[PDB]
């Protein structure tokens, strides 16, 4: 919203983020790719142990539908905490 | 050690696929060059005296 | 990281001790030879799970980036975690138990 506000300012005026905002911007613009590759890795993890679509790993094949179904957000720690919760349920 | 993998077949296949993934990422993202960088490092000093 | 690594250790130890205790209670056997008999039943995934987790976390540490360095604080501690777990479950607990043990899809949606 502040970016659009600056877009409303007269021409010749730019903007940039520094400190914490720059770090979060650098995380966010590359977060989807790393999250996708981590999801692929964890899918291989939940596809290699019970030998392929054997018994449960075919129902974990339905997990991506639940993931896509899932403005409220979550912090960086909880994004790995959800994966760890999935892993601990898998181990259970 | 073979019996460890014979009774667990598709896991070796999974390892093969992750080897393909690593190799593809390496061959794509590496500074691929036609020839080895045999050229020694060079330091250039420039000064101007109008 | 190591906090999440804590919970994956006790399972193997408790399985080992329950097997040892059932063996001694059934055979009236001293703990040493009972344990020596005891490994030939549970040689299964408890090591294989650690092996698989180490394998899946193996190629995460070869890519760079600040977010990658952050993820190392999880990945390296995890691989060390199951490596220590597979060491301890086959090394330490047997010695103890030998030396101390006295004689709906919509519902999921």
């Amino acid at each position: 919203f502040m970016a659009d506000l600056v877009a409303k300012l007269p021409a010749g005026v730019g903007y940039s983020w520094t400190g914490l905002s720059y770090q979060e911007a650098l995380s966010s613009n590359q977060a989807p790719a790393l999250y996708a590759i981590s999801l692929v890795v964890v899918f291989l993890a939940l596809a290699a142990l019970y030998e392929s679509w054997s018994i449960p790993f075919s129902v974990m094949l339905v997990v991506p539908l639940g993931v896509v179904g899932a403005g409220l957000s979550n912090d960086v720690y909880f994004q790995v905490g959800l994966l760890t919760t999935i892993g601990l349920s898998a181990k259970n | 050690m073979a019996n460890y993998f014979i009774d667990r077949p598709v896991f070796a296949w999974v390892l093969a696929i992750i080897m393909m993934l690593a190799g593809g990422l390496a061959i794509m993202n590496l500074p691929v060059a036609q020839y080895p960088q045999i050229a020694p490092p060079t330091i250039t000093v420039s000064a101007t005296y109008p | 990281g190591m906090v999440l690594a804590i919970g994956l250790l006790v399972d193997d130890a408790i399985v080992v001790v329950e097997n040892v205790e059932r063996v001694i209670a059934e055979d009236k056997l001293p703990p040493k030879e009972a344990t020596h008999k005891s490994m030939g039943q549970i040689q299964r995934a408890l090591v294989g799970i650690a092996v698989v987790l180490s394998a899946v976390f193996m190629p995460m540490a070869f890519m760079s980036g600040a977010t990658g360095e952050i993820y190392r604080q999880f990945s390296i501690t995890l691989i060390s975690s199951m490596l220590l777990s597979v060491f301890v479950a086959m090394s330490l607990t047997p010695a103890l138990c030998a030396t101390i043990l006295k004689a709906y899809m919509v519902v999921y949606l």
